[PDB]
């Protein structure tokens, strides 16, 4: 994970993890957002870069990163990102038990 | 993982000699329909690394959710392995009818994943604790494996060697005759505990202490009895302690 605080720090963060994925997690679905970030982004960063290895995720701290990266693409928001250049874009938000959205996020290219 | 970004580079290489072809073909141009079919033929190629590209994303997730199973086995424990054999039994379902077309091969993949889901089955039965190592003695001398029922935290990684579709039958066989045992075992232990705790008082008549209320226990003996005369009637498992 190479956490996110703008679309500078979203595309740095991208372009950083070249091999693999880096997944900005631009605000989230309202209700509390920052804590359930940071707690989701513990048990993600142990499915995604220790069980899969395959994904960073950079909870993008309040700004316009994901339009900044959806409108780069030309292709709560999910930039997945491949060499620091926009390769995939999905919008949508999760409540509390955001296992089933995570679970219908896995996995688009 | 490593060989999936190393066919990730063998692919990009590929789409390139690819581009040097479609680029020679509209250079030479005159409308030949050869030219049209070689580009069918590569897109053919590039649409199966794709779908070879899914599957080994398949692979990794199965590979997590082995890998969680191997640290459930060193964390044990009889509660937590039940709720962790049903979960786990959902989610690898659940990942089996996900799976569909792609290439060939991938029913090798889907038999791996087959023989995961009659490993958790056993897990939950070690979980119930309806089996004593003398139940765990005579499947393991049929079974002939040197791990016993609760042996270490390792045994998970063991019990995969007697193979499940092959030791799935003896197995399950082993644990029923256990499940019979442990409710025969309940029944004289709910009989054990009613003739250990009874109480027939002395209540005074003229200058005679007397049996009043004799029958309420009386009524209990005829129960217990009758569950008796039931254990001694057949049971595979009431055999042992009959």
């Amino acid at each position: 994970t190479t956490t996110v605080t703008s679309e500078d720090h979203f595309m740095t963060f991208y372009n950083e993890n070249n091999k693999k994925l880096i997944v900005v997690d631009v605000y989230p679905g309202w209700s509390g957002p920052c804590t359930a970030m940071y707690p989701t982004y513990n048990q993600l960063m142990i499915s995604i870069d220790d069980f899969e290895k395959r994904i960073d995720i950079l909870l993008l701290d309040q700004d316009k990163l994901v339009t900044y990266k959806n409108d780069k693409f030309h292709a709560p928001k999910f930039l997945f990102i491949s060499e620091g250049k926009i390769i995939d874009e999905v919008l949508g938000t999760n409540i509390p038990v955001f296992i089933e959205k995570v679970n219908k996020y896995i996995p688009l290219s | 993982i490593n060989n999936a970004y190393d066919t990730i580079m063998v692919y990009y290489h590929k789409l390139t000699a690819i581009e040097g072809r479609a680029l020679e073909y509209n250079n030479l141009e005159k409308l030949f329909e050869l030219q049209k079919s070689n580009y069918k033929q590569l897109k053919d190629c590039m649409n199966d690394l794709k779908n070879l590209k899914t599957m080994w994303d398949a692979i990794a997730l199965i590979h997590f959710q082995y890998n969680d199973w191997k640290t459930k086995p060193w964390r044990q424990i009889k509660a937590d392995i039940l709720l962790d054999t049903n979960k786990t039994l959902g989610t690898q379902i659940k990942n089996l009818p996900k799976e569909i077309r792609n290439f060939k091969g991938y029913n090798v993949i889907v038999e791996k994943v087959k023989n995961m889901g009659t490993v958790l089955p056993l897990v939950s039965a070690l979980h119930s604790e309806f089996m004593e190592d003398r139940h765990w003695s005579q499947l393991k001398q049929i079974t002939g494996t040197v791990f016993d029922h609760n042996s270490l935290s390792f045994y998970f990684e063991d019990i995969l060697a007697l193979n499940l579709y092959k030791y799935e039958n003896t197995v399950n066989e082993i644990v029923d005759v256990a499940q019979k045992e442990a409710k025969i075992e309940k029944k004289l232990k709910n009989i054990e505990q009613w003739w250990s705790k009874q109480v027939f008082e002395f209540t005074e008549y003229k200058e005679t202490k007397t049996f009043a209320s004799l029958d309420n226990m009386m009524e209990v003996l005829d129960q217990h009895s009758l569950d008796l005369m039931g254990m001694k009637s057949q049971g595979k498992y009431v055999e042992f302690f009959y």
